[PDB]
């Protein structure tokens, strides 16, 4: 899909 | 005139930023740029209550990572903001400090998955298709 | 260096308009002298009092000072940009003359030291903004640090400040689109 699974780190 | 004078300044600046990481990023993968382009250009003048408040180059990332995305291309949102820092005018706040909702503030991976993309969703799903793309013109210069 | 050269010759020139600018000021259907010299007044009072309080000592004459020079800058670059062409129009419109101001006054604050500028004048980014290019056009003698500094200054106004709410870039799009 078009989600980001990501923590800015 | 004067608005088209300024969008034309907008779309200019807009481009380079967005050539200088797509030659970084997506060396090979040439066709993407041009794509994310039209979404670029496409939020700049249709979805433009996007950009209140907010820094173009927000929107320039986000547009980046959601063509990539479709496109099934393999491209971090943290591999684009680490590029993104090495931009001559580049600050980190710009991605780790982005306007939520009504001032709510988070990192622009909030600001994609709760706000950009969802308000962009369909016409970026619209390049999942395999049909030869309608592109925004490069802007001149 | 031709800032340090500029900065000399308006440290040189007189305070009020030239006999040329005057004489535009005479060919306007409606006479902008009045409203011109009353803003570059009103405009000293505030700069002063702000920068003051910025960097202290009750109304500091550094600030008098650089408020000076800045005007100068704005009668001269006025100057050029006429010679070089409704003035009636183009003389009697207040973003042109609060922008020129504006921008005349940031250069001056940055030989010596970018928004602070705008707040102090109360001038919206996106009409600020209109005259940059112009400016950088009518003035010869600035450095390609200057250049580039008022090119930055731009950019953040297209990259963001033009962008904030109540900025009447959105009254302008509705209008088009």
């Amino acid at each position: 899909d078009l989600y980001c699974y990501e923590q800015l780190n | 005139t004067s608005l088209s004078l300024f969008y034309k300044k907008v779309y200019r600046l807009a481009y380079l930023r967005l050539n200088t990481l797509c030659e970084r990023l997506l060396s090979e993968h040439p066709e993407l740029e041009h794509i994310i382009w039209t979404l670029f250009q496409h939020t700049l003048q249709n979805e433009y209550e996007l950009m209140r408040d907010r820094h173009l180059d927000q929107i320039m990332m986000c547009s980046m990572y959601g063509i990539c995305k479709v496109k099934n291309i393999d491209l971090k949102f943290k591999i684009i903001v680490t590029a993104y820092k090495d931009l001559p005018h580049a600050v980190q706040e710009t991605f780790k400090r982005v306007l939520i909702k009504e001032e709510e503030y988070d990192s622009i991976i909030v600001f994609y998955n709760s706000v950009f993309m969802q308000r962009l969703k369909t016409n970026i799903l619209q390049y999942a298709s395999t049909r030869p793309p309608t592109l925004s013109p490069i802007p001149h210069i | 260096n031709t800032i340090q050269q500029l900065m000399m010759i308006l440290n040189s020139a007189s305070d009020q308009p030239s006999e040329n600018l005057i004489s535009y000021f005479n060919n306007c259907t409606v006479n902008p002298k009045e409203s011109i010299l009353k803003r570059v007044k009103d405009i000293g009072y505030i700069f002063k009092e702000k920068f003051a309080k910025a960097v202290g000592q009750g109304c500091v004459e550094i600030g008098s000072q650089r408020y000076k020079l800045g005007v100068r800058l704005y009668y001269r670059v006025m100057e050029s940009m006429l010679k070089s062409e409704n003035f009636s129009k183009l003389l009697n419109d207040n973003i042109f003359h609060m922008s020129l101001l504006a921008c005349a006054l940031e250069v001056v604050m940055a030989t010596y030291s970018f928004p602070w500028i705008l707040n102090v004048l109360n001038l919206k980014a996106f009409d600020f903004y209109k005259v940059i290019e112009s400016f950088i056009k009518a003035e010869g003698n600035l450095t390609r640090e200057m250049i580039k500094h008022l090119e930055r200054c731009e950019h953040r106004i297209m990259e963001s400040l033009a962008w904030l709410s109540d900025s009447p870039l959105f009254d302008l799009i509705k209008q088009s689109k």
